[PDB]
Order: structure tokens, then C-alpha cells, then sequence
């Protein structure tokens, strides 16, 4: 009802907790598309609204804050999604993306080749990934636990997420991955939110809210990809475009979050309950370092 | 001696007819900015859209040099406000203006400066 004027949905809490087996995902306003304002493209509008949404949760922004965005590059060579994060992030935050084929990009840094030959020195407070391979949407084979960019995905997040950052990975009834699922209970908070612009489809963004570093919870991703599927097989979220009219208060709030350097013997339940509220970083403050590996080869 | 005129070769392709470059990124925004050219953070009055920079800019949509002999670019990592009779060719419109370096304003464009 009045979700209509939020700009999307996110999993309600008791579908978190069922034990469901996995259905295939029949959403009955499929083929629908919202109303977009003159002239603006599906991803600006996926990207405000997810940016929306992240501004109601306990999101750490420190000075200096370091954002890195998958996924960044569309078919037509550019990168709106990016352009969004800039404009919602405050002003002066790193932003790096990447992608696997070439685009241009607002970002302070752009790696173009497939993830896993991303490396990077630093720990960063906001991973947002798009990546998707739509060759997955192949509803004739069995649907199991995806490999790939996910794989790596998992690994940045434990090795290079700093404690009290948080995530945002898009996911679809096809494209998912158990243990990622697993990891979002190493967060003081998750959910599976779904933008009111593109409800018809089983995208969802798994967004991971003040990393603690260690499980909070223990979750069993198949079932809970089953959890989510029943949830939006169950809940027709009805298309809308009405929050990307009010962009008076779309700006990241800049809350120069405290960083701190500690070492994993100095994590007590104080430092755990200031990461839990966003309100501590706890990373190095060095200089941020990137580069992508290239594989050498000489055909003649 | 030699070097691509880019520049000119989008004007020329232009004035003969040409479909301007299509796919600039436009940015949601209230519409109630300062209208300055080209910002950090979109700044659209009522009378523009904002886009981002780096879709605006010839040269990054090209692959090609940056005139600028540092290779910097104006408009990458920022937004250009472009009125919204000319928001049909962001592109040209860039190419084609200039921005007052004193009040920010296009010049024609909301620049005052000379009166
Ligand atoms: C792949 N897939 C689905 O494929 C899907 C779906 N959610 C629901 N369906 C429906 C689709 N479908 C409709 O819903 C129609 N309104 C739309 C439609 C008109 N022409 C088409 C030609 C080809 C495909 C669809 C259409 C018809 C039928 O019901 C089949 C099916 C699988 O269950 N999701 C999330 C999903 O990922
Ligand atoms: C849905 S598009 C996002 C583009 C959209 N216009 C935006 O603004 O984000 C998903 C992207 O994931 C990228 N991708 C898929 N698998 C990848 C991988 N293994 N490594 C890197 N990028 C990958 C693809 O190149 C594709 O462009
Ligand atoms: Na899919
Ligand atoms: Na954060
Ligand atoms: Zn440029
Ligand atoms: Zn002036």
C-alpha cells in the first residue's frame, strides 16, 4: 500500500526466520515497468533508489570514506550506476569501480578486466556490486549455488571490508550465492531489498549493514535463497517511481564516523556495539592503493 | 604537426545532419541548484538537467587525448548542468560553451556578468 511511496522493499524480518524449499520464482506483475521520469535511464533509478534506502540504515561515513563499485559498466559504455554513488556519497569520498569490457566513468579510479585480477592494499567502508552474467537465467536447468564473481566477492569481503563497513550486492532468483547468504550474519544487520522501480523482476540487493567480522548469526544460505524467493513469490510489490520525484534529502549524510586501528586481540564488546550502531571504522587510514593484474601472453 | 581534430569533426558531423551522441548519463535532482556549469554534486535549476560529467565529455566518450596537454578532463567526476531546451546534445553543448570563470554561469547561458 504505502510502499508505493518508498523507493523499494526490503525482506520483512519473520520471512528471515522460515525454513523454505527452493520454488521456482513466478512473479505475477512480471513484464510490468514503472513510469520513469522524462528522459532517465532504468540504472540511475535502480541506483537512487537503492541509495534511498541506504540512507535509513546505520550506514559508517567517515572522512575520507572509500567506495568501491562491480559491476560498473553498462552495455553502452558508461556508467550511470557510478554517477549515482558519486552524487549520493559526499563529496571528496574515493570512489573506485571496475568492470569486465571498457567504459568511462565518473569514478576516481576505474579497473577494467574481470574481478578476481582486482587487488587492492587497503580495506574499504562500502562495497556495491552489480555484477551479473545473464546467462544464468536459464530456467530449464536446476538452480544452484553460483560460483564465479561471487566466489571473489565473499573473499574481498572478509579480507579487504573494514569492521563497521557495509555491503550491497545485487543478486537475482538465478544469480546467487550460499555463502554469501552465510556471510550476511557476520553483520550487525541484513536484509534483501528490492527497488520499487524494478519489483517486476527478482533482482534484490543483499545489503550487509556494520561488518563485525566474525558470525553474529549462523545462516544457511540455500534456505535462506529459498526465504527470499518465497517472500517475493508471496508479495507482489506494485512498480513505482514516486521516491525518485523527492530528492531533497538523497545526499549521504557525512557522520565523520571515527577510524580506528586495532588488532584483532583489542575487539571487545564496547568496539563491538559502536560497530553495531555505525558509529566506528575500524581499518588502516593509509593511502589507497589499486591494480589489476595482467595476464602476458605472446601469440606470434 | 598531425593531430585528430575531434572537436571539429563532431561540429561538422552536426551541421550535416548527424545524431548527436546519445546515452549521456541524467541525474535526479531537485531542479533547485545554483545552475552553475559543471559542479561536484548536480545543481540543475529549473530550466536544466544535470548529467554526468564524464558522459558529457567528447574526448572520454571517444577514447581519445584530452586537449588539455595535461590530459585533464573538466567534467569527469563532476556533473554538467545543460539547459534543458540543449539537453538533446550534451556533448555539443560542452564542446560549443564556455563557462564564465568568474560567477561559474554558462556564458549566454546564465552568465550576467556584463551588464
Ligand atoms: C524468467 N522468468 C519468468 O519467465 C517469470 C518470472 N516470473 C514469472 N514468470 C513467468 C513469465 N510469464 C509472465 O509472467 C508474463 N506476464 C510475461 C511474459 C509475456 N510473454 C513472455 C514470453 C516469455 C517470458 C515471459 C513472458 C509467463 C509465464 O507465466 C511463465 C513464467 C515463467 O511463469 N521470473 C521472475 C523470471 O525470471
Ligand atoms: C547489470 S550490468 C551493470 C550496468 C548498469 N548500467 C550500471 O550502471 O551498473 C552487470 C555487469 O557485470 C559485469 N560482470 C559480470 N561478470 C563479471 C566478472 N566476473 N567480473 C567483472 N565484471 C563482471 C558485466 O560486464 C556487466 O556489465
Ligand atoms: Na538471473
Ligand atoms: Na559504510
Ligand atoms: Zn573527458
Ligand atoms: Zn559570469
Amino acid at each position: 500500500s504505502s510502499q508505493a511511496w518508498q523507493p523499494g522493499v526490503a525482506m520483512p524480518n519473520l520471512y528471515k526466520m522460515q525454513r523454505m524449499l527452493l520454488e521456482k520464482c513466478d512473479l505475477q506483475n512480471y513484464g510490468d515497468s514503472a513510469t520513469l521520469p522524462k528522459g532517465i535511464m532504468m540504472n540511475v533509478a535502480k541506483y537512487t533508489q537503492l541509495c534511498q534506502y541506504l540512507n535509513t540504515l546505520t550506514l559508517a561515513v567517515p572522512y575520507n570514506m572509500r567506495v568501491i563499485h562491480f559491476g560498473a559498466g553498462s552495455d553502452k559504455g558508461v556508467a550511470p550506476g557510478t554517477a549515482v554513488l558519486r552524487q549520493w556519497l559526499p563529496t571528496g569520498t574515493l570512489l573506485v569501480d571496475s568492470d569486465l569490457n571498457d567504459f568511462v566513468s565518473d569514478a576516481d579510479s576505474t579497473l577494467i578486466g574481470d574481478c578476481a585480477t582486482v587487488h587492492t592494499a587497503n580495506k574499504w567502508d562500502l562495497i556495491i556490486s552489480d555484477m551479473y552474467d545473464p546467462k544464468t537465467k536459464n530456467v530449464t536447468k536446476e538452480n544452484d549455488s553460483k560460483e564465479g564473481f561471487f566466489t571473489y566477492i565473499c573473499g574481498f569481503i572478509q579480507q579487504k571490508l573494514a569492521l563497521g563497513g557495509s555491503v550491497a550486492i545485487k543478486i537475482t532468483e538465478h544469480s546467487w550465492n550460499a555463502d554469501l547468504y552465510k556471510l550476511m550474519g557476520h553483520f550487525a544487520w541484513w536484509t534483501a531489498f528490492v527497488t520499487n522501480v524494478n519489483a517486476s523482476s527478482s533482482e534484490a540487493f543483499l545489503i550487509g549493514c556494520n561488518y563485525l567480522g566474525k558470525p553474529r548469526e549462523q545462516i544457511d544460505g540455500y534456505v535462506m535463497h529459498a526465504n527470499y524467493i518465497f517472500w517475493r513469490n508471496t508479495n507482489p510489490i506494485q512498480l513505482s517511481s514516486y521516491s525518485l520525484f523527492d530528492m531533497s534529502k538523497f545526499p549521504l549524510k557525512l557522520r565523520g564516523t571515527a577510524v580506528m586501528s586495532l588488532k584483532e586481540g583489542q575487539i571487545n564488546d564496547m568496539i563491538l556495539s559502536l560497530l553495531s550502531k555505525g558509529r566506528l571504522i575500524i581499518r588502516e587510514n593509509n593511502r589507497v592503493v589499486i591494480s589489476s593484474d595482467v595476464l602476458v601472453n605472446n601469440e606470434n | 604537426a598531425f593531430a585528430v581534430d575531434a572537436a571539429k569533426a563532431y561540429k561538422d558531423y552536426l551541421a550535416s545532419g548527424g545524431q548527436p551522441i546519445t546515452n549521456c548519463v541524467k541525474m535526479l535532482c531537485t531542479h533547485t541548484g545554483t545552475g552553475q556549469a559543471i559542479t561536484v554534486t548536480p545543481e540543475a535549476n529549473m530550466d536544466q538537467e544535470s548529467f554526468g560529467g564524464a558522459s558529457c565529455c567528447l574526448y572520454c566518450r571517444c577514447h581519445i587525448d584530452h586537449p588539455n596537454p595535461k590530459g585533464f578532463c573538466d567534467l569527469k567526476g563532476k556533473y554538467v548542468q545543460i539547459p534543458t531546451t540543449c539537453a538533446n546534445d550534451p556533448v555539443g553543448f560542452t564542446l560549443k560553451n564556455t563557462v564564465c570563470t568568474v560567477c561559474g554561469m554558462w556564458k549566454g547561458y546564465g552568465c550576467s556578468c556584463d551588464q
